[PDB]
C-alpha cells in the first residue's frame, strides 16, 4: 500500500512513507483512507507477484505522521533509490498528471 | 459615498473624509506603524550621501533591478520569425510572466507556450514534458517552427535540449523534418538580451550549420540585419525604410513588428509576418551581416563570422547623428548603393531640429538607464545635443562596454561629469539622483517611483522621468515610437526638448509668483 | 486541480506567483526577497494592484523588487551565504522594515539550499521575523500551491507570534478581513461598510496588510474571508486552533453586498443588526441611482464568465456574448473584455458605481462598432 | 547674485531674496497696486457664473481672439507654390508680423515681401508702391511667380490690384508674361483661412480662367487636392503618402511642406518644392477636385465647380476614423483604384489603439478651439473615442458650420453635453472652463494662459492644455505632427491618452497621500 | 530714417508695433486696445518678453489681447460707437485696470475715425485715464515714429497728471528708469544694482511699468535712459519742463556696467559714490569668475550685429574676448533661421533667455554665447559622405 494525501484545493501531493527507508507500506520492499481503483502496480519479488494499490487520505488538514513515518513531497525524494522514486512518480502521474 | 453624476475611481474616492478616517483608525489601532516624524527622518537619511555610501557597498542584495532574464529575450527573438511559436521548456509560471510582461508593454497578444515542468520533471527531467509539449503545440497552434528556450529549472536540472528534441523526433511526437531550433537560456547568466542572442544564434545554427558547402558570400546581393532585443516597432520600420530608400537588398532576421502590430478587424491572428525559413537558410549567401545592437550579440557575431564567413563591420547602434551616418556609409560600402538625396535631406532636417532646440537642450543633466547598446546610443546622441549625461546606469552591462562608453564620454567635452555604472540597480540610481541631482531621468516606467521619491523630498528636488526604453507600462502606444536612425533621433530630440519645456511651464505657472517667465514663445 | 497539458497556451501562474504575488507581497511593512534569478522578481514587481498606505522605500515595500539576483556562482555553490549577506544588507538599508520573507524561486529548491536554517539563524541574531517560503514555481500545477505554501508559512512563522501575548484589548465586535488583496481598493471599500456596521476590523490582510495585523488576527471574533480559494487553509487552521469562526463575504453588487452584510450582522447582537439596517438604508439611494443610470444601457447584454450578482443587478444575462469577463485575444476577436486591469474598487456600494460605469464604458464603446472597414 | 557653477536664468534668479525684496519695495512704494485681498476677490469674481453672464454679453470688446487676419492665410497659401513670393501690397508692419508669426510656429525661414505703403500711399494710392515693389522683388529674389495679397490699409483706401498689376506690366516694371496672381484679402472680413481661400482662388483664376477651351475633365487621370490653411507638414505628407499607396494620380495644389522643412546643410534655400505652374494650368484636366477643409474653401469650391466643371464631392475633413474612411472611399470611387491592404491594416491598427485606450479616453470632457474644419474633425474623432467635447469654440466659425457641428453632435450619444460657440474668444472659453470645468482643453499655445488662470483657482480646478492646432509657440517641432488620416488620428489618440496618463500620474505622486493609485501599469 | 525699398524683405516694424508693442504694452496695470482688425493684436500678443509682476486678467494685462475686432460694418460706418461700447465693456469686465490706451491700427486713420473725442468723453464719464494713440502702421517708415507717437501720448495724457500734486515724499536720490522694457528681466537686474547703490528708483517704465510710475516720473532727480532711440523725446521734454537731467546708462557687460554705475554715482554726493564702489567690489568676484570660465571658450571669435545705438553690446563681447566686426551673428527672429540655414551660430527676444544686463545678466549672456557658439550642432552641417 502506497499512502498519500492530495489537497482538494492546491493539489499538494504528500506521501506518507517510512522514516527509515523506501516509500512502501506497511513494510520495507523486499483515518478515512479511500482506495484508488484505477491505480495498480505489480512487482516481481522472488517467488511471488505482489500488487500495490493507492490509498488517498480524504480531508483538508494533513494529519501528523505516526511513529516511524513522515510526509514527503516528490522533490524531497531526490537522493532516494530509483525504484521507490519511480513508484512515487507513478502515483504522482496517476493523481496529479 | 458615490454620486452617480460624478463617479470617483480609487483616486480620489479614497481621499474622502470617511475613507481618510477609516484608514487613520486602521493605521493607529492595529498597523503599529512607525511615527510620521520617524518615517520622515528615515526618508531624509535615505536621501543622503551616507546612505549612498551604504547603498553602493551592497554585494548580495539587488533592489529594483533594471534587467530581465534570458528566456524573455529568447521569446522576443522567436516571435520575429514567420509562424514560429516560442516554447520555453521549463515551468509554466515563467511563460505566464513573459506573456504578461510583453502584453503590458506592447498591448498586443503574445504567443508563448511551456511544457509545464513540475516536481516529476524536477526528479526525472523534462524529456516526457518536451515530447508532449512539442506534440501538443504542433497539433494545437500549427506553427511552421517551434523555437525552444529554457527556464532556470531546466538549466539547473541539466536538461539536454538537443537530446530531448532528437528523442521527440525519433519517437514520432513531431516530424523529423519539422524545424525545432533550440537555445539554452540560463536566467542566472546575463539578462534578457543574452537570451535574445542565444535564441538567435540557436536558430541561425539550426538553419545554416549543416548546409554551408553550397553557400557563397554575396550570392543573393543582400545584407543581413540582426536587430537584437528591440521593443520599438518603429525601429524595425525605420531600418527597413532606410534600407529600401537606399535601394539595398536586405534580410531582416527576427522581424516581429508585424506580429506585434496586428490590426483589430474582428479576427485574431496568432502569427503575422516574421522572418521566413528561406531567409534564414539563404542568410549565409548575403554580402554581409550587420548587427544593430552588437554589445549583446556576441555569440551571434561569433557564429556569423566563424561559420557564414561574413566580415561583420565594427558598427555602433544606429542611434543619433554620427552613428546613423556611420551605419549608412557602411551599408553603402557593403552594397555599393549611394546614399540617396532623401536620406541626406532627412539628416539635414535632423540637424536643423538640433540647431532649433540646442538652446533648451544645452547643458541639461540626464540620468539614464536601459540596455547597453540603447544606453550608449542615447549617451552618444545626448553628447551630440550638448546635453550632459551624469549617471549612466546599465544593470546588464560589462567591463568592456563600460570602457567603450567611457571612451565615448572622454571624446566629448560634455562627458566630463559623466559616470558609468554597471551591475547597479535602480536603488543605486535613486541614491545617485538624490545626492547628485540631474535635470531629468531617461528610462523605463520603473523610474516613475524614483521620481515620486524625489518629489517626496521637495518640488525643487524632483527629477522628472522621460519614458524611453523597455518596459513602458504607464503610457499607451509608446512602443510604436522610433529610436534608431534620423527619424528616431528626431523623435528623441522632440521628446527631450518638450519635456524640458513642459517642466519649465509647470515651474512658471504660479500667478504673480513665477509666471513672469511663463512665456508664450519658447 | 491537475497538471496542465504541456505545450498549450495557459494563463496559469506558479507557486511563486501564488505566494509572493498574491499572499505575501501585499504585506506592506515587510520586505519580500525573491530568492533566485532576477526574472521572477522583475516580472512580478508592481504587477498586482494591491493598494496600500505607506511611504515606499522607508516603511512600505510592496511595489519594490528585492531579489538575490542569482548568478552562475550562486547556482553552483549555493546561495545561503548570499542570502545571509542580503538579509544583513536589507537590515542596513531598510531599518524600518517589520519583517522579511524569503520567497523561493525555482532554482532554490533544486540546488539543495536550506533557507529555513538561514532564516532561523538570521532571525535569532537580528530579533526579526524571517519567514522562509518554499514556493518554488515548479511545485504544483498553479498558483493554488503557492497560496497553500504561503498560508503554511503565515501559520508557522507569523500567526502564533502573540499566542501568549494578552495585552490586546478585545471587543465582541472583532473581525478580521482575510483573503482580500485590496485590488484597486476593494478591501477598503469592504472595510468602510464593515466598520459602519459597528464592527472593528482588527486585521485586514494581505491587501494593505501589516505583519502586526496578521499577528492580531487570532484575537478576533469572526474571520471574514473574501477569497476562499487562497486562504481557506489559514481559515480552517484558525478555526481549529483559536476557535474563531470564519465566513465568506461577497460585496460584489448591491444585492450580494446587502445579503453579506445581513449575514455578518446575524453573527453579532441586535445593535449590530440595527447598524447594518442603517447602513443598508443609507446606501440604498446611491446604488439605486447607479442602477437607474446604467441598467437601461446594460439591460439584456450577455456576459461570458461570486461576480454573477453585480451583473444581474445591472440586468445582464450571464452565460454571441456582448462581454467576456487572454484579454487581448478576445479584444482581437472584437468582444469587449473586462485582478481588475486599471480601475476599481468594484466591491461594496462605492465599488458598484465604478463597476457599472466601467461595464457601460467597455460594452457600449464605439470602438467595438468600427471593426469592419466600410469597403469590405 | 550669480554662482558661475549654476547660472540661473530669469527663473529662478528673480526668486532670489534680494530680487523679491526689491520687487516688493517697488510695488509697495511706487506701483500703487491694489491690495492683494481685493485682487483675489476680483479673480474669484471673474471665475464665477455671473462674470460669465457679463462676459457673454460682450458686443464690442474682443479679449484674446482665436483667429488671425486674411493676409496671413494668403501668405501661407502663396508659400505652397513653386518659387513663389508672397507679396502683400500694403504696410510693412503686417508682413513683419506675418513672418514673425510663421517663424515662431514653424521655426523655419518664411519668405514674404511688402511694398512699404506709407502716408503718401494713403493719400494717392499704392500704384507706384506696387510697381517698385514688383520690380525690386523680381530683381532681388528671382521668383517664378509673385502672389499678391492685401493689408487692411490697401483694402480701406480701395487699391485696385488688377489695374495696378496691369499698369506695372504695361509700363515695363515686370514682364507681361510673368505670373502675378492677386487676391483681395480684407483683414476685417473673415479670418486667416478666408485669406488662404482668397489667395488660392485668385491663383487658380489667374492660371485657368482664360484657358478653359481645351480643358477636358479627367484628361490627366488625376485628382486635385486642395488642403486649405494647414500648418502641420505631416498633414501634407500623410495625404501624399495615402494617395501614393492607393496608386492614385494626384495634384496637391499649394504644397508648402518642402519650403517649411528645408534641411540645415550650410546653405539657405529661399524656395523648395511647391506646386508648379504646370500643375495649376493642368488642374482643370483632373478627374475631380477634393477640398480637404471645405468649410473655409467656399470661394475655391465655387470657382472649381463653376469654371473647372468639377463635381466637388461633399467630403468632411479627413480627420478621425469615419471621415478618413469616407475620404478614402470617395478617392477610390473617383479614381477607380481599390483601397490597398496597407491602408486597411493601418485603419485596423488605429482601431486597435482606440480599443486599447478606450478605458482612459471614455467620458473625458474637453474644451477645444481652432479653425472650423480642424475643430469639427477633432470633435468627430473625440465622439468616436467616447469623449465629451463640452465646449466647442470657433472664433471664425459661422452659423452653417455651427449647424453642421450640432448635427454631428446630435448623431452621437457623447455630444449631449456639448455646446458650439461661434464668434467667441478665449476669454469666453476661460469663463466656460471656470464655470463648467472640462477635464482637458485642446487648442493652440494661447490656451496656456487659461490653464494658468485655472491653476490660480486651485490645483483641483486646473484644466491642462493639449497643444493641437495653430499656432504652437511654447513647444518645439510640433508642427511636424499629423492630424489627418489614420496616422493623424493615431497621433491625436496617443497625445490625448498620454496627457490623461501624465495628469493622473501627477495627481497620484503624493507619497502616503495619493500614491496608492500611482500604478506602474496603466 | 528713410523709406525702405518696396518688396525687399524689410525687417522694420510699423508705428503700431513701436507704440503698442514697445512703449505702451509693457505697462501692466493699463489695458491697451488694438483698435482695428484682429491681426495686429493677435500677432503682437505676448510677442515681446517685457517681464512684469501681476495677476494677469485682474490687475495686469500685458500678455492679454484687447481688440475692437473691426468688421466690414466698422470700416464702412466707423468704429467710434464701437470704441465707446468696448470701453464700457472693459470697465465692466476688468474693474481693477488703472487706465486704458487705444492704439490705432491702419484703418483707424484712414476711415476718418475720431478716437480722441471718444477718449476724452469716456475718460470724463468714467474718471479714467484714456490715452488715444494715433499709431497707425502706415505712418512713418519704421517703429521709430511709433516710439515718437507713443512718447507724445505719454506726455500729453499721463506724464502731467500730477503736476499740481506735491504730496509725494521726494529724496535727493530719486531716479527714474526710462526706456528699459525689462526684456527677460533686464530692468530688474539694472534696478537691483541702482538700488544697491543707495538710489531710489521711483519710476521704471515701460518694462514692469505702472501708470502711477509714469505719473511719478516728473518727481525724480535723475532720468536714467536705457534706450535713447525710443524715449529721447520724453527725456528731452522732461528736461525742458521739470528740469530733470537725463543720462544714458549701459549695464551690458561688467566693464560698461561699472563705467555707467560710476557715472551715475558721480551725479550725487559722496555716500552714493561710496555705495557704488561697494557694489562694484561686491560684484567683482562674480563677473571675474564668469570671465574666467567663459572667455577661454570665446577668445578670438568674431561677431557681426544688426539689431538702438552701436557700442551698446560691444563692451560685453569685448569683456569675453570676442572681437566685433563670423563665428556669431546677432539679429532678429526673421533673420535667425536664415542665418541658421547658412550654418553661422546665431543669438531682440534674447532667444527666450535673459536678463543680459547688469552683473547678473552678464553670466547668462556669457553662458548663452558659449552655448550657441560652441554647440556641436554647427559642426554637423556637412554630411560625411559629401
Ligand atoms: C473695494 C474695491 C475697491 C477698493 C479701492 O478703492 N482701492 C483703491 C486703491 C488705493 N489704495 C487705497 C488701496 C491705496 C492708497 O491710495 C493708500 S492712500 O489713501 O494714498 O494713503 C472694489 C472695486 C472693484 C470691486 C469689484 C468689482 O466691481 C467686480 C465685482 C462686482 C460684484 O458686484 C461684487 C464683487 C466685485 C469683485 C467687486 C468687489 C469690490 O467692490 C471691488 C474690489
Ligand atoms: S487570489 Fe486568486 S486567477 Fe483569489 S490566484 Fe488569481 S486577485 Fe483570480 S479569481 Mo487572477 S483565487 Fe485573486 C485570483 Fe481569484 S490573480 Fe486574482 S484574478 S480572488
Ligand atoms: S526700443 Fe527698439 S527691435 Fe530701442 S523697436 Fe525694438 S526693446 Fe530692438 S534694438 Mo526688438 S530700438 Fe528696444 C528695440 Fe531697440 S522691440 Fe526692442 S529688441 S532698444
Ligand atoms: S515558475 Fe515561477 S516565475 Fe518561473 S523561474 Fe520558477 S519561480 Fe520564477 Fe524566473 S528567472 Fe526567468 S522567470 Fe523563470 S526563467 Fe527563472
Ligand atoms: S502696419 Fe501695423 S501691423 Fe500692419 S495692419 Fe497696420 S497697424 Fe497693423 Fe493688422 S489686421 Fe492684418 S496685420 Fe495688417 S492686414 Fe491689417
Ligand atoms: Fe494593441
Ligand atoms: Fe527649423
Amino acid at each position: 500500500i502506497l499512502l498519500c494525501h492530495k489537497h482538494p484545493v492546491s493539489a499538494r501531493l504528500r506521501f506518507l512513507i517510512p522514516t527509515g527507508g523506501g516509500v512502501v507500506l506497511p513494510q520495507t520492499l523486499p483515518w478515512q483512507l479511500e482506495l484508488i481503483g484505477e491505480f495498480r502496480l505489480n512487482m516481481e519479488v522472488p517467488g511471488q507477484i505482489m500488487p500495490i494499490y493507492l490509498a488517498a487520505l480524504a480531508g483538508h488538514e494533513l494529519p501528523p505522521p505516526p511513529e516511524g513515518t513522515r510526509w514527503i513531497e516528490l522533490t524531497q525524494s531526490i537522493g532516494m533509490p530509483w525504484l521507490d522514486r519511480e513508484l512515487l512518480r507513478r502515483v504522482y502521474e496517476e493523481l496529479i498528471g | 459615498s458615490q454620486q452617480v453624476d460624478k463617479i470617483k475611481a480609487s483616486y480620489p474616492l479614497f481621499l474622502d473624509q470617511d475613507y481618510k478616517d477609516m484608514l487613520a483608525k486602521k493605521r493607529d489601532g492595529f498597523e503599529e506603524k512607525y511615527p510620521q516624524d520617524k518615517i520622515d527622518e528615515v526618508f531624509q537619511w535615505t536621501t543622503t550621501k551616507e546612505y549612498q555610501e551604504l547603498n553602493f557597498q551592497r554585494e548580495a542584495l539587488t533592489v529594483n533591478p533594471a534587467k530581465a532574464c534570458q528566456p524573455l529575450g529568447a521569446v522576443l527573438c522567436a516571435l520575429g520569425f514567420e509562424k514560429t511559436m516560442p516554447y520555453v521548456h521549463g515551468s509554466q509560471g515563467c511563460v505566464a510572466y513573459f506573456r504578461s510582461y510583453f502584453n503590458r508593454h506592447f498591448r498586443e497578444p503574445v504567443s508563448c507556450v511551456s511544457d509545464s515542468m513540475t516536481e516529476d520533471a524536477a526528479v526525472f527531467g523534462g524529456q516526457q514534458n518536451m515530447k508532449d509539449g512539442l506534440q501538443n503545440c504542433k497539433a494545437t497552434y500549427k506553427p511552421d517552427m517551434i523555437a525552444v528556450s529554457t527556464t532556470c529549472m531546466a538549466e539547473v536540472i541539466g536538461d539536454d535540449l538537443n537530446a530531448f528534441i532528437n528523442n521527440s523526433k525519433k519517437e514520432g511526437f513531431i516530424p523529423d523534418e519539422f524545424p525545432v531550433p533550440f537555445a539554452h537560456t540560463p536566467s542566472f547568466v546575463g539578462s534578457h538580451v543574452t537570451g535574445w542572442d542565444n535564441m538567435f544564434e540557436g536558430i541561425a545554427r539550426y538553419f545554416t550549420l549543416k548546409s554551408m558547402d553550397d553557400k557563397v558570400v554575396g550570392s543573393n546581393k543582400k545584407i543581413n540585419i540582426v536587430p537584437g532585443f528591440e521593443t520599438y516597432l518603429g525601429n524595425f520600420r525605420v531600418i527597413k525604410r532606410m534600407l529600401s530608400e537606399m535601394g539595398v537588398g536586405y534580410s531582416l532576421l527576427s522581424d516581429p513588428e508585424e506580429v506585434l502590430d496586428t490590426p483589430a478587424d474582428g479576427q485574431f491572428r496568432m502569427y503575422a509576418g516574421g522572418t521566413t525559413q528561406e531567409e534564414m537558410k539563404d542568410a549565409p549567401n548575403a554580402l554581409n551581416t550587420v548587427l544593430l545592437q552588437p554589445w549583446h550579440l556576441e555569440k551571434t557575431k561569433k557564429f556569423v563570422e566563424g561559420t557564414w564567413k561574413h566580415e561583420v563591420p565594427k558598427l555602433n547602434i544606429p542611434m543619433g547623428l554620427d552613428w546613423t551616418d556611420e551605419f549608412l556609409m557602411k551599408v553603402s560600402e557593403i552594397s555599393g548603393q549611394p546614399i540617396p538625396a532623401s536620406l541626406t535631406k532627412e539628416r539635414g532636417r535632423l540637424v536643423d531640429m538640433m540647431t532649433d532646440s540646442h538652446t533648451w537642450l544645452h547643458g541639461k543633466r540626464f540620468a539614464l538607464w536601459g540596455d547597453p547598446d540603447f544606453v550608449m546610443g542615447l549617451v552618444k546622441f545626448l553628447l551630440e545635443l550638448g546635453c550632459e549625461p551624469v549617471h549612466i546606469l546599465c544593470h546588464n552591462g560589462n567591463k568592456r562596454w563600460k570602457k567603450a562608453v567611457d571612451a565615448i564620454l572622454a571624446a566629448s567635452p560634455y562627458g566630463k561629469n559623466a559616470t558609468v555604472y554597471i551591475g547597479k540597480d535602480l536603488w543605486h540610481l535613486r541614491s545617485l539622483v538624490f545626492t547628485d541631482k540631474p535635470d531629468f531621468m531617461i528610462g523605463n516606467s520603473y523610474g516613475k517611483f524614483i521620481q515620486r521619491d524625489t518629489l517626496h523630498k521637495g518640488k525643487e528636488f524632483e527629477v522628472p522621468l522621460i519614458r524611453i526604453g523597455f518596459p513602458i507600462f504607464d503610457r499607451h502606444h509608446l512602443h510604436r515610437s522610433t529610436t534608431l536612425g534620423y527619424e528616431g533621433a528626431m523623435q528623441i530630440l522632440t521628446t527631450l526638448v518638450n519635456s524640458i519645456l513642459e517642466r519649465l511651464d509647470e515651474e512658471t505657472r504660479g500667478m504673480q509668483a513665477t509666471d513672469y517667465n511663463h512665456d508664450l514663445v519658447r | 486541480n491537475k497538471k496542465s497539458q504541456p505545450g498549450l497556451m495557459t494563463i496559469r501562474g506558479c507557486a511563486y506567483a501564488g505566494s509572493k504575488g498574491v499572499v505575501w507581497g501585499p504585506i506592506k511593512d515587510m520586505i519580500h526577497i525573491s530568492h533566485g534569478p532576477v526574472g521572477c522578481g522583475q516580472y512580478s514587481r508592481a504587477g498586482r494592484r494591491n493598494y496600500y498606505i505607506g511611504t515606499t522605500g522607508v516603511n512600505a515595500f510592496v511595489t519594490m523588487n528585492f531579489t538575490s539576483d542569482f548568478q552562475e556562482k550562486d547556482i553552483v555553490f549555493g546561495g545561503d551565504k548570499k542570502l545571509a549577506k542580503l538579509i544583513d544588507e536589507v537590515e542596513t538599508l531598510f531599518p524600518l522594515n517589520k519583517g522579511i520573507s524569503v520567497q523561493s524561486e525555482c532554482p532554490i529548491g533544486l540546488i539543495g539550499d536550506d533557507i529555513e536554517s538561514v532564516s532561523k539563524v538570521k532571525g535569532a541574531e537580528l530579533s526579526k521575523t524571517i519567514v522562509p517560503v518554499r514556493c518554488e514555481g515548479f511545485r504544483g500545477v498553479s498558483q493554488s500551491l503557492g497560496h497553500h505554501i504561503a498560508n503554511d508559512a503565515v501559520r508557522d512563522w507569523v500567526l502564533g507570534k502573540r499566542d501568549e501575548d494578552t495585552t490586546f484589548a478585545s471587543t465582541p465586535y472583532d473581525v478580521a478581513i482575510i483573503g482580500d488583496y485590496n485590488i484597486g481598493g476593494d478591501a477598503w471599500s469592504s472595510r468602510i461598510l464593515l466598520e459602519e456596521m459597528g464592527l472593528r476590523c482588527v486585521a485586514q490582510w494581505s491587501g494593505d496588510g501589516s505583519i502586526s495585523e496578521i499577528e492580531l488576527t487570532p484575537k478576533v471574533k469572526l474571520n471574514l474571508v473574501h477569497c476562499y480559494r487562497s486562504m481557506n487553509y489559514i481559515s480552517r487552521h484558525m478555526e481549529e486552533k483559536y476557535g474563531i469562526p470564519w465566513m465568506e463575504y461577497n460585496f460584489f453588487g448591491p444585492t450580494k453586498t446587502i445579503e453579506s452584510l445581513r449575514a455578518i450582522a446575524a453573527k453579532f447582537d441586535e445593535s449590530i443588526q440595527k447598524k447594518c439596517e442603517e447602513v443598508i438604508a443609507k446606501y440604498k439611494p446611491e446604488w439605486e441611482a447607479v442602477v437607474a443610470k446604467y441598467r437601461p444601457r446594460l439591460e439584456g447584454k450577455r456576459v461570458m464568465l461570486h461576480v454573477i450578482g453585480a451583473y444581474e443587478d445591472l440586468g445582464m444575462e450571464v452565460v454571441k456574448p456582448d462581454l467576456i469577463g487572454e484579454k487581448f485575444i478576445f479584444q482581437k476577436m472584437g468582444i469587449p473584455f473586462r485582478s481588475w486591469d486599471y480601475s476599481g474598487p468594484y466591491h461594496g456600494f462605492d465599488g458598484f458605481a465604478i463597476f457599472a460605469r466601467d461595464m457601460d464604458m467597455t460594452l457600449n464603446n464605439p470602438c467595438w462598432k468600427k471593426l469592419q472597414a466600410p469597403w469590405e
